DNA sequence: TTTATGTACTCGTAGTGTCTGC
DNA sequence: GCAGACACTACGAGTACATA
């Protein structure tokens, strides 16, 4: 279609959500019933929790009630205290939506209907506390779900009454029937370890994964040339730091030489490399290494982990990578 | 326009040959404008990623997507405080920086992507130093650019893109800009005296440009046209190197901490940067700026310098958690006194 | 509510609708039933965790008090309604004020969550509580003890709610198994407790959710392996398995062990930290530092995980502070 | 519905200014005045508990035993105390005309007045010195630093103090007197330590107590009312040998049920208030106090955040 | 066929119910049965209760084949008759398992139907039967004389303390800025039947009533012209306005004393 | 403020055909601004001792109550020069004790201490005294003496402290420990409290972490740079520095919309 | 020119409804 | 009867404080 493979892709139904089966099975056996609890759903981006809960709300209502049973509150919209207060207790308030002969022949309309709360971690915490009682109160004709990147930001009564659906990370074990499925359909060509190397330049990021691939058979499709992709064109998409300069970069480290190293960290920031992915192959090269004793490996840890740590709450790339590098130079 | 820097502008993919494989990237997502997914161009300042949207946008639309218009919209926020932001719009896109006030811009952003989101088929949006938004209004910008896909796109621009929230570079297709090579400054800088009339004798001069720009064609141009208008169009071999007032007077600070260690000392640093915040320079370039002044100075030693980076490390932490600016770069040179 | 019951989560399918059916509180319950049946009832204030059954304790109380018709009869006021110092002093002020309108006796005022109200609500609360005590209590649930005003607590008597023990979690299992026709096992059992951390909402959720993993929910038990894959949490074994390669192995063995744990069943890395951090509990550790060393670097390790990044270089952190902590002579 | 007794707290309030026990000088000036009759504006404040509106109540009673209904303005936060109310009732009041006794004057009491608008406390300003031979006010508080300078300056401040234990005591045997129960010396010794000089928790603990037991036992007391969590907290703080403190944290604090910003926060108090160590080391445990209440503010809370603390803590007075 | 169709001659007829206990009451709900529409809320402040009852003769055709229970917001229900003119002829319309019901202003004056649609509510509460027979005063008045003294006597306090003694009513509603006492007698208006006032007293009644829900209370008197309180003690005042088929019968709690 | 009648009382004084007196306490409100020199600045100050021993000599001859020529001083200094509350005082004393001595005379000090809430000049000149964290000076100014001290103007105290951090002669320094590393000492726990200021004032509006923000602001800066001083107590510069920096910004923003 | 939601207060405002008298 | 004249509840906008 007109779409990106992103949303061209999404699970229409619970079957086609790869991975996630706990999450998957609970919900599929809770459609024949009607005693679906307040959902916390969480995990890594890109996991899979807005996908698995359009499906739920298609598998159970279908496109018909939809649009009169279901409420979905993102941060597009205010959620401070008052809407909160007012909105969500007027509409959990209200009584069900009458299903239609057709719904009621095909589809097994359950006796409630389900306020579904995108980013529910970006909430205040007085908007949590004056949701606690309304998901408690009007719950035999509502059902909440909460939808949060973050545990920790909801408070622990909400934790309490939700019923949690932690969605793992998927990697090259679990979703590579899913890219598989997406490179057989738009018939892209690619090698046999070309989808790994996708999955695992990704963290739990299966939509990374896919722009990824998209974005590689958009480039076979310009240069024409009928060429299975590499794993050199994926990496070089990707972002990926090329393994010549990392051992360039470790090659500088070892030699100590600040001024040095400096400059080569001033060349390295000039080629416009993004720190997030060269921490992490710093990582990968190091401690994965076997020329490296304990010690090295007990104090390069906790270096990386301090750097990834501050590269997290923004901060300017540049000075973070170089501390790190000096410092590691300095072990 | 009088600047050399605007109207020495590449208007499409083919002008440009400054990166033959990004431009062959940029050609390959520009030919089936039909599935185009949301870009975020990121990179170093100043290498050319706004000419590089412009130039994929003129490929993709096709004209006059250079001919933008300068609407002035009004907002609402809080209590009786009226913000007046113009979006810089255009025909076939549009463009939205965080000109207004850092604390309220999820209202502005959310209620443009709104209206825009309602009326080839797709309307582009450009977020100027996308780096620069509250998180909150990027949590807000997630769902906003994820229901709406038919209808609206994003390009979306933005350098050290470390603050940039997970979920959106999920979302978002990640481009590297790198920034340009001496060899390209010098070959474009070339192309600018060739074109225009400076009597140059000696391509050193270029050279030198290039290395003082640091990989900044911006800089690097304005370093030409201030110069050349200084020499009477008739650049020497032995010009002195021409740097911004901001430059001067930080390296002044920096001569002032290292020759001396006094509190009558760190009063004057304290005014001296009470007058640049004053200046608007943002303070996390401006403790970058400093600490790589400090580190180049050949009279410290290297321990020295590895407690200097530490604690600009651990400050540049700090302003990136802080809101006055000026409290953590007073701790930051305080900590570096004690040091040397 | 509507189609009956049945369509309702375990949590409040079953709501203890009887003090005798609240259990894990013994005190509590047994004090609050002399002050009822002895006739003082004194201002109460209910405090403790989540999930310990405070307001299913005051429910069953003002159930037990009036009868079938406590609802109209007490004025319960959330956080979801407004609470605010015109609410204190026009609602609660002229229900306080007036007779009973359906029978004789007190008026009962349950301010649920009360730890949600501004200061100057509280102020305005505390000269309605001191005035018409005569004939109408006041009874406060609260999570959190410092959001309230020492002259709020001063008014009020103390009653601490205590995490619920085994046996109560145990038996409402139980009994929650004899209604439902389900059969578990005492490794699952045992598994459950572990898992409830004081909140027998959580025992509920997970109990209702491990039955919908069964294929068949008769014919069928819940053994180990149903609870920590429908609840995604770390096995024992595998959390010792991972602590002794820790801490004998080598880096590259033990983060090879670590990895293919993680990736095993998509253990999430917090869940080992925490039961890393329980484990380590029982070490006996002779070195003071290396208690400092480990709480210290595996607090960082959480404050990290929760604002979120990269999980390979957090796991290789773990390892490494472990490593570390235990370098220096135990 | 079963009937309710009336609660020990009022059925044995005082009535008259010697019947409470307490700042000795403070009730023989009250009674002064009581004989007297001139009674100047007062502005009464002290920590909860100890007997502040009472006593203006009993003095008031005793000034205006035959026009108390009449002469008397009893306002608090419970009524609209705002500017228009303020100034329309006030005004109203200190206008009627009412043939009070020669000694005696008009009493308008505003109870807990910290809470009161700053506008309002402006206008009462010009009403107290405009109507001032005619009406009196008087203030009950539990902080004075609320009320503006100039009100302080046009009344007479008269501040209580906590009643020793003594007074308690004497007190609580007065009630025993009064109704008849079995009480251990030991049960009495820990109602008076709970109450921490809080008269009104005192009578609180002793009727819970009897009521659920019926002898003032020390087992019975305790049972009744937990210890306190400042004192644990403190003898968490206190207590060298981290391990000490670790278990006294996952035993009296983390297993009873107390949640963690509770257990931040009195750590914080207790630590502010405290003053066995010297300055810096209680600058320095703040801080890292300081540092885990932001964390657990944030979203992280744990029982290893609080062993963090505590680790840090001990590590600052090991002094590394 | 909609099962619910209960058609209303006079649409201001319902408008003028609803706005009878509009201000006290937020939220109520309507046990539609056979035998009318019947309806009981009680008051967030758990003071005030509002039963009422509108008979079969009310409405010009009334049929309703199942029990049905219509939970509503009495704001959008009040807005929703304020949607009309007196003229009109309104329609209640709900199917089976309502979510909503149809109100229909149709005039055969000039065709302008206007359909408006509520959205129902689950207030989910059972309350109980009324459980109180014997009083011990039993008076009638006429509702604009008792408006008018419950009006005159809310401004000077917040109680209004209602005496009854032999063949005297007294009101008395003593306040900061004075005091107040209306003192009635019964008689018999021959010429004017509908003014006249009834006593029957049993035993002395001496209870008080907050001032603003007895506004509340007489912001019904343009239901009816008269209106009966029948006091006792240890029971509500059972406000009674007659109706042409029903009635709206208010219980109001005294305040205690001590 | 706006429209709360200051302008109207300022076109009053620029226009009225009466003599117009107004009565305030004090002029450092942002509010008073408006009139800065539009109206006369005659001023009142605390009366001097004579004035008031006589006229309280006169007033205990006049309620034969004994007052002895040298208590009245310090009755005076409790009282800060507030004469209606000495004279409340001396009243509200002789209803039950007509005779005053140095025997009572401590005893109706600590009793009748007036208690003023400090300027904002102040709070910064006791906190910067390295008297109160010596031994003696925290027994007798406890810690929670200080934090009330830093919450009596919470707004402007935190900036008070740093604009004067570091121009205190200092006199509480660690043996071995140099001026430079107290003030770094300092500035590091302002940078620490300026990242809890923002938590509090951010959408989350955690203002529970007040007393940590005295902590971190005020009271750990400033014991570290105890002493006499080098001048006098600096004015807030932040402020001004802050506007100049506003406008700046408009400036920018302004010339950025006109160049594009 | 600063904070940045939620709460409470205060004000003037515009409708809204009820009583007098041309 | 209609148009005003009133008092009335209600809505909008702005200042102020936020831990003892
Ligand atoms: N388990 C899955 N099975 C199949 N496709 C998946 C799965 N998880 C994610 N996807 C793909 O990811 C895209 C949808 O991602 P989302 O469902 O929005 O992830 P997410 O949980 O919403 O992460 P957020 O909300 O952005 S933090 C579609 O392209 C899906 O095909
Ligand atoms: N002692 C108990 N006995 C039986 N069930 C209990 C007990 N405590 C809690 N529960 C269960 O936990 C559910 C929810 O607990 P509630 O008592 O309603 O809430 P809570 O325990 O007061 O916690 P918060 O602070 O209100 S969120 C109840 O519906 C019961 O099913
Ligand atoms: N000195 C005293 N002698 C006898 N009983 C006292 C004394 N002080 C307090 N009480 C008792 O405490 C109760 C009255 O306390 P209150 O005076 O109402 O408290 P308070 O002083 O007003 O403090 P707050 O701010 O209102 S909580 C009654 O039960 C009294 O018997
Ligand atoms: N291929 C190219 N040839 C010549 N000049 C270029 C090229 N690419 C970029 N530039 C220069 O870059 C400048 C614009 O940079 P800009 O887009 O403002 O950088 P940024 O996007 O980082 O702000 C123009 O003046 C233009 O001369
Ligand atoms: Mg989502
Ligand atoms: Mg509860
Ligand atoms: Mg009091």
């Amino acid at each position: 279609a007109q779409q990106p493979w992103v949303e061209k892709y999404r699970p229409k139904n619970l079957d086609e959500v790869t991975a996630q089966d706990h999450a998957v099975t609970v919900l599929k056996k809770t459609l024949k019933s009607a005693n679906l609890p307040h959902m916390l759903f969480y995990g890594p981006p890109g996991t899979g929790k807005t996908s698995t809960i359009l499906a739920l709300t298609k598998e159970l209502y279908g496109p018909d009630l939809m649009k009169s049973r279901i409420l979905e509150l993102n941060a597009s919209d205010e959620r401070g205290i008052s809407i909160v207060r007012e909105k969500v207790k007027n509409f959990a308030r209200l009584t069900v939506s009458k299903p239609s002969k057709h719904d009621l022949e095909n589809y097994p309309c359950p006796p409630y209907k389900i306020i579904i709360l995108d980013e529910a971690d970006s909430m205040t915490a007085d908007a949590q506390s004056a949701l606690r009682r309304t998901m408690e109160t009007y719950s035999g004709v509502t059902r909440f779900c909460l939808i949060c990147n973050y545990v920790t930001r909801i408070i622990d009564p909400l934790a309490s009454r939700c019923s949690k659906f932690r969605f793992k990370a998927l990697d090259a074990s679990n979703a590579i029937d899913r890219l598989r499925f997406i490179s057989e359909q738009e018939n892209v060509k690619c090698d046999d370890g070309v989808l790994e190397r996708i999955l695992d330049i990704s963290a739990g990021d299966l939509r990374r994964g896919i722009t990824l691939l998209q974005s590689a058979s958009k480039g076979a499709q310009y240069l024409g040339d009928g060429k299975n992709i590499t794993s050199t064109q994926v990496e070089e998409l990707a972002g990926v730091v090329p393994h010549d300069i990392l051992i360039e970069i470790v090659e500088k480290v070892k030699s100590g030489d600040f001024d040095e190293i400096k400059k080569y960290v001033n060349t390295f920031m000039k080629s416009g490399w993004s720190a997030a992915s060269v921490v992490n192959q710093l990582h990968e090269y190091y401690i994965t290494n076997d020329n490296f004793d304990t010690n090295f490996k007990n104090q390069i840890s906790w270096l990386l982990f301090t750097t990834d740590s501050r590269l997290n709450n923004g901060t300017n790339e540049h000075i973070q990578l170089l501390n790190l590098l000096v410092k590691i130079s300095q072990l | 326009m009088s600047l050399w820097v605007d109207k020495y502008r590449p208007k499409s993919l083919n002008a440009l040959s400054h990166n033959e494989e990004l431009t062959n990237f940029l050609k390959s997502l520009s030919d089936q404008p039909r599935d185009l997914p949301h870009l975020l161009l990121y990179g170093p300042n100043g290498t050319g990623k706004k000419t590089r949207c412009m130039a994929l946008l003129e490929s993709i639309f096709g004209p006059g997507v250079y001919r933008l218009k300068i609407d002035v919209r009004q907002f609402v926020t809080a209590s009786n405080r009226k913000l007046e932001l113009n979006v810089v719009s255009s025909p076939y896109h549009l463009e939205i920086t965080p000109s207004d006030m850092g604390n309220n811009d999820r209202i502005v952003i959310q209620e443009l992507l709104k209206e825009v989101a309602q009326m080839h088929r797709y309307k582009c949006v450009i977020i100027n130093e996308a780096n620069s938004l509250t998180k909150d209004a990027q949590a807000a910008l997630r769902r906003t650019m994820e229901k709406y896909s038919k209808n609206i796109r994003l390009i979306m621009v933005c350098d050290s893109m470390s603050p940039i929230i997970a979920p959106i570079k999920s979302r978002c297709l990640l481009i590297r800009c790198p920034a340009p090579s001496d060899s390209e400054i010098s070959t474009i800088l070339s192309d600018v005296v060739t074109n225009e009339r400076i009597q140059l004798e000696t391509k050193d001069i270029l050279k030198r440009i290039a290395q003082a720009s640091n990989g900044n064609l911006r800089v690097s141009l304005l370093m030409l046209e201030s110069m050349a208008l200084n020499n009477e169009l008739a650049l020497k071999s032995s010009s002195p190197i021409i740097k911004p007032d901001w430059i001067i007077v930080i390296h002044k600070l920096t001569r002032k901490i290292v020759k001396e260690r006094s509190v009558n000392s760190l009063i004057e640093c304290r005014a001296v940067l009470y007058d640049l915040l004053a200046h608007c320079i943002p303070a996390n370039i401006i403790l970058k700026e400093l600490t790589f002044s400090l580190l180049d100075v050949e009279t410290l030693n290297t321990t020295n310098k590895s407690s200097i980076i530490e604690y600009s490390s651990v400050f540049d932490e700090r302003l990136s958690l802080g809101n006055k600016a000026i409290f953590h770069l007073e701790g930051f040179i305080a900590k570096v006194m004690c040091c040397l | 509510e509507k189609r009956s019951k049945e369509n309702l989560p375990w949590v409040e399918k079953y709501r203890p609708e009887t003090l005798d059916e609240v259990y894990g509180q013994n005190e509590v319950i047994t004090t609050v039933r002399k002050f009822v049946d002895e006739g003082k009832l004194p201002h109460l204030l209910f405090y403790g965790p989540p999930g310990t059954g405070k307001t299913s304790t005051i429910v069953a109380l003002a159930r037990e008090i009036y009868g079938k018709n406590y609802s109209n009869m007490v004025l319960e006021l959330n956080a979801s309604d407004d609470r605010g110092i015109d609410v204190v002093r026009n609602q609660i002020k002229d229900f306080a004020s007036t007779r009973q309108i359906f029978s004789k006796g007190f008026k009962l005022i349950i301010l649920d969550e009360a730890d949600a109200m501004t200061n100057a609500a509280q102020n305005a609360l505390r000269r309605v509580i001191e005035r018409y005590t005569k004939n109408t209590r006041f009874c406060v649930l609260a999570n959190y003890a410092h959001k309230l005003t020492p002259a709020l607590l001063s008014r009020c008597t103390r009653f601490r709610f205590q995490p619920l023990p085994q046996e109560a979690i145990e038996r409402r299992i139980a009994n929650v198994l004899v209604h439902e026709k389900l059969k578990l096992s005492p490794n699952a059992e045992k598994a459950l407790i572990e898992l409830s951390n004081g909140d027998m909402r959580r025992v509920l959720n997970v109990l209702q959710s491990c039955k919908a993993t069964l294929d068949n929910p008769d014919e069928d038990e819940i053994s180990d392996d149903v609870i920590y894959e429908c609840c995604g949490a770390p096995r024992p074994s595998d959390l010792k398995a991972v602590l002794k390669s820790i801490l004998e192995d080598d880096w590259g063995t033990a983060h090879y062990t670590l990895n293919k744990v993680r990736s095993a069943k998509g253990l999430a890395l917090i869940d080992l930290i925490e039961g890393i951090v329980k484990i380590l509990e029982d070490y006996e550790l002779q070195n003071e530092e290396t208690r400092v060393h480990l709480l210290t670097k595996l607090a960082d390790i959480e404050y990290s995980i929760s604002k979120g990044g990269n999980d390979q270089i957090q796991g290789s952190a773990v390892i490494g502070a472990i490593k570390a902590s235990f370098e220096n002579e135990t | 519905t079963l009937s309710l007794q009336l609660p020990w707290v009022e059925k044995y309030r005082p009535q008259v200014l010697s019947d409470i026990v307490g700042n000795k000088e403070t009730i023989d000036r009250l009674q002064q005045i009581a004989k007297d009759g001139n009674m100047p504006h007062m502005i009464i404040s002290g920590m909860p508990g100890i007997g502040k509106t009472t006593s203006v109540h009993c003095l008031a009673h005793e000034l205006l035993g035959r026009s108390y209904a009449d002469g008397v303005l009893e306002l608090n936060a419970s009524d609209d105390r705002g500017i228009d109310v303020v100034r329309n009732q006030i005004k109203h009041f200190a206008q009627k005309k009412l043939h009070l006794p020669p000694g005696k004057h008009k009493i308008v009491i505003l109870d807990e007045a910290d809470s009161m608008t700053a506008g309002a406390q402006q206008a009462l300003r010009r009403t107290m010195e405009l109507y001032s031979n005619s009406t009196r006010f008087a203030f009950a508080c539990n902080q004075s630093n609320k009320i503006i300078e100039p009100l302080q300056s046009r009344c007479a401040i008269l501040r209580y103090s906590k009643l020793s234990d003594e007074d308690v005591l004497k007190r609580l045997l007065q009630i025993i007197k009064l109704e008849d129960v079995k009480y251990t010396n030991d049960g009495l010794e820990a109602i008076i330590f709970t109450a921490e000089g809080d008269m009104r928790q005192a009578i609180n603990n002793l009727q819970s107590t009897v009521a659920g037991h019926g002898l003032v036992n020390a087992d019975n007391v305790f049972k009744i009312v937990d210890s306190p969590h400042p004192l644990i907290v403190k003898k968490m703080l206190l207590a060298s040998n981290l391990e000490d403190s670790i278990q006294i944290l996952r035993t009296d604090l983390w297993k009873k049920g107390y949640s963690s910003i509770d257990i931040v926060t009195t750590s914080f108090r207790v630590t502010k208030n405290l003053a066995q160590v010297k300055e810096s080391v209680r600058l320095e445990m703040i801080k890292e106090i300081g540092l885990t209440h932001m964390r657990i503010l944030e979203g992280v809370g744990t029982y290893l955040q609080l062993a963090s603390m505590l680790a840090k803590i001990h590590k600052l007075n090991n002094k590394a | 066929a909609s099962m619910l169709e209960a058609k209303f001659e006079e649409a201001s007829l319902f408008k003028r119910i609803i706005d009878g206990f509009k201000d006290c009451v937020q939220l109520v709900n309507f046990q539609c049965k056979e035998d009318g529409i019947i309806a009981q809320a009680v008051d967030d402040s758990r003071v005030l209760l509002v039963s009422l009852e509108i008979g079969v003769e009310a409405f010009q055709e009334y049929r309703c084949d199942h029990p049905v229970t219509l939970g509503m917001d009495l704001t959008s229900l009040s807005k929703i008759l304020r949607c009309g003119n007196n003229t009109d002829t309104l329609t209640l319309i709900a199917d089976n398992t309502p979510d909503s019901i149809i109100l229909l202003f149709e005039d055969t004056k000039k065709d302008r139907i206007a359909e408006y649609s509520l959205k129902l509510m689950d207030i989910d509460a059972d309350f109980l039967k009324i459980e109180e027979l014997q009083y011990d005063s039993t008076l009638s008045l006429p509702s604009s004389e008792f408006s008018k003294i419950v009006r005159d006597l809310s401004q000077l306090s917040d109680s209004i303390n209602i005496m009854i003694t032999k063949e005297t009513i007294k009101f008395v509603a003593d306040g900061d800025i004075g005091s107040g006492s209306v003192i009635i007698k019964p008689f018999v208006d021959m010429e004017h039947p509908e003014t006249s006032i009834k006593l029957e007293m049993d035993q002395p009644v001496d209870l008080t009533f907050g001032a603003k829900y007895l506004l509340d209370i007489i912001k019904g008197s343009s239901l009816s012209d008269r209106v009966g309180i029948r006091l006792s003690s240890e029971a509500p005042a059972l406000f009674q306005f007659d109706l042409k088929s029903g009635f709206l019968q208010f219980f109001l709690a005294p305040k205690f004393n001590d | 403020g706006d429209r709360g009648g200051v302008g109207q009382l300022a076109q009053f004084c620029r226009k009225t055909s009466t003599p117009l007196i107004l009565i305030c306490n004090e002029r450092n409100l942002p509010k008073m601004r408006p009139f800065d020199r539009v109206c006369l600045d005659i001023q009142f100050r605390r009366p001097d001792a004579n004035s008031i021993k006589s006229r309280l000599m006169t007033i205990a001859i006049r309620e034969k109550f004994k007052l002895d020529p040298n208590v009245i001083d310090r009755l005076i200094q409790t009282t800060r020069g507030d004469i209606r509350q000495v004279i409340n005082l001396l009243s509200t004393i002789s209803t039950t004790t007509k005779t005053i001595n140095h025997e009572n005379i401590n005893e109706i000090s600590k009793a009748w201490e007036k208690n003023i809430a400090l300027k904002p000049f102040d709070i910064a000149h006791k906190m910067l005294d390295g008297q109160i964290y010596s031994d003696i000076g925290s027994r007798n100014f406890t810690l929670n003496d200080k934090i009330a001290l830093y919450f009596d103007d919470f707004d402007f105290t935190p900036l008070m402290i740093q604009e004067n951090y570091l121009s205190t002669r200092p006199s509480v320094l660690k043996p071995g420990q140099s001026h430079l590393e107290a003030v770094a000492e300092a500035a590091n726990c302002i940078s620490l409290g300026d990242i809890v200021e923002k938590k509090i004032r951010s959408s989350e509006q955690l203002w529970s972490l007040l007393p940590l923000h005295a902590v971190l602001s005020s009271v750990y800066p400033a014991s570290k740079v105890a002493g006499h001083m080098a001048g006098r107590i600096n004015f807030t510069a932040w402020l001004g520095q802050n506007s100049k920096s506003a406008k700046y910004y408009r400036l920018l923003q302004e010339i950025h919309y006109h160049t594009r």
